[PDB]
């Protein structure tokens, strides 16, 4: 046999094609949502001191 | 030349980007024959066998 | 006069025996986008004798071996479209379901209609003058005479009248002196059997119906024409010159007029002797194809289905007693212009029917709809920008004709 | 909502699509493709020819 052992972490086979996902791809759209937030937060509380 | 996809259906696939691979078929049937069977009558170890 | 019932009255409708009658079966599936838009199948063979009285005679006037050919072809197309503003089509119909009803009954009565036309414009045989209408029995069984007559075995004979004619029928059976079941069945029912004279009658209300063309004059056949097998052993037509006729008519003969030739009668096609009609021989008769006018002088050119083969050097062919040449006397069957509903009798091998399936129309809705083993293909579409939803609905016949000899009209006998 | 498919040659990707007119009854199918060039310097390439 190929001495090639593949490890998934979840693994689909959709349309002809092999598809996986591990366990960071569903949630990046909600942190790097939150990125923005935070910045776009502390870079206007610090444009008007008092 | 053996490019005859089988009645690719073309279901409506929404993708980006593609594959070049040819769709070929299986087929099973089911079907009533007349066969002849012999009937072995050996009396050594059991005698009737069909 | 607002609230509407959903649900559709009852409608009319025809009757369907001939599509059932006919032969389906050799022409199914035979037109293939590899074979083209017709197709050809093949002929019998027919052989002379020599008489001579001695043996080593190894060489001497053989026969000939001569290939005919009967084509088949495909016929124009059975469309039906409807077109509607969706708003108000679908405010009071929904999913259009009750638009499928009245639309394969359409399409398969046109198909009806049209093979009545082929056969009643194509057959060649003719029985009766076709002013009286059928009242006895001997006016149905002369067809089945006629047919035992020429010599036909391979199939099953029919014969379609109109439902009148059938209700005469049975008001004569009525007055049946001996079989109680049969006069019990016709008081009751007044439904005749299956089996009436030795061949197949049958009850059919949607007919096509013709009519004659005017014509006037002692026609005569002007030019000899040419009826040898080697002209006539593809199509089985010819064509004619006729003179005396009136002086300028148009639509002189209509399609589907049988030309009767008075000194030439039908042979036993096996046997080669003339047909004898109990007191009279049977004179040969033939089917205008086309319609035919008339110039100047009367010189009317046309062609005819059902030819007068008398050939001199294959004589095994030969069908008719003598040879057709100038000078002789014809006559036109039926009045002047008078229209009326032919009855027809036929063998089965007379005409065939097939169809041709239809590929999907390519990124169009469709869908396949089986109707008395007649498929139709229905697409949808929504061409242009007024809010309107096309529909449309397609079948496409093929017909052929084996042999005109074994089929045509019949009339009453007064 | 037109029927396409892709085909392939050395490593090139065709669309094709095939669609119809309804009322004329006619089947049409089209193959596409989209090139892109660019120049990045002119001072490295040439025609060459024998010399004298």
């Amino acid at each position: 046999h190929i001495p090639l052992i593949p490890v998934y972490g979840k693994r689909w086979f959709i349309d002809d094609i092999e598809r996986v996902e591990g366990h960071i791809a569903k949630a990046m759209d909600p942190q790097r949502l939150y990125n923005l937030q935070v910045s776009m937060l502390a870079d206007t509380a610090a444009q008007d001191p008092g | 030349p053996t490019s005859l996809d089988v009645t690719s259906m073309t279901s409506w696939e929404y993708n980006w980007f593609g594959a070049d691979v040819i769709y070929i078929a299986k087929y099973y049937e089911v079907r009533k024959e007349s066969v002849d069977v012999i009937s072995y009558r050996h009396p050594i170890t059991g005698e009737i066998a069909t | 006069s607002q609230i509407v019932l959903k649900k559709f009255l009852p409608g009319f409708m025809s009757d369907l025996v001939l599509a059932k009658t006919v032969d389906r079966q050799l022409l199914a599936g035979e037109i293939n986008s590899s074979t083209g838009d017709s197709v050809s199948f093949k002929r019998p063979h027919q052989f002379s004798s020599l008489r001579t009285p001695t043996g080593d005679i190894s060489g001497q006037n053989k026969n000939n071996l001569i290939s005919g050919k009967a084509t088949g072809r495909v016929g124009n197309y059975i469309t039906v479209a409807v077109e509607y503003q969706q708003l108000e089509e679908a405010i009071k119909l929904n999913q259009l379901e009750e638009i499928l009803a009245p639309v394969r009954q359409r399409i398969v009565t046109d198909l009806e209609t049209e093979l009545a036309h082929f056969m009643m414009n194509n057959g060649a045989l003719s029985l009766g003058s076709p002013n009286t209408p059928i009242t006895k029995w001997s006016d149905v069984a002369q067809t089945a005479s006629f047919l035992k007559d020429l010599g036909v075995n391979e199939g099953e004979n029919y014969a379609v009248m109109d439902p009148w004619s059938a209700q005469r029928l049975a008001d004569a059976q009525t007055g049946l002196h001996a079989s109680d079941q049969l006069v019990r069945t016709a008081w009751e029912n007044a439904q005749i059997p299956t089996n009436f004279g030795g061949i197949r009658a049958l009850m059919s209300n949607g007919l096509a119906s013709r009519t004659q063309g005017a014509f006037g004059g002692t026609l005569t056949v002007k030019t000899q024409p040419t009826v040898t097998y080697n002209a006539v052993k593809d199509s089985y037509q010819f064509t004619v010159t006729l003179t005396g006729a009136t002086a300028s008519v148009t639509g002189f003969l209509k399609a589907g007029d049988q030309v009767k030739f008075t000194n030439t009668y039908w042979l036993q096609q096996q046997t080669k002797q003339a047909l004898y009609n109990g007191a009279t021989p049977i004179s040969f008769t033939a089917t205008v194809t086309a319609d035919a006018n008339s110039d100047s002088g009367g010189d009317v050119t046309v062609t005819l289905s059902g030819v007068p083969i008398y050939d001199t050097t294959n004589p095994q062919y030969n069908s008719v007693s003598r040879q057709v040449e100038a000078g002789d006397a014809v006559s036109v069957v039926g009045t002047a212009s008078q229209t009326m509903k032919p009855n027809l009798f036929y063998n089965k091998f007379f005409c065939g029917l097939g169809s041709i399936p239809l590929p999907k129309l390519h990124s169009i809705d469709s869908a396949v709809a089986t109707y008395e083993g007649f498929s139709i293909r229905v697409h949808k579409y929504a061409d242009g920008d007024a809010n309107v939803q096309k529909m449309r609905f397609d079948l496409l016949p093929a017909y052929v004709c084996f042999n005109p000899h074994m089929g045509g009209q019949f009339f009453g006998n007064p």
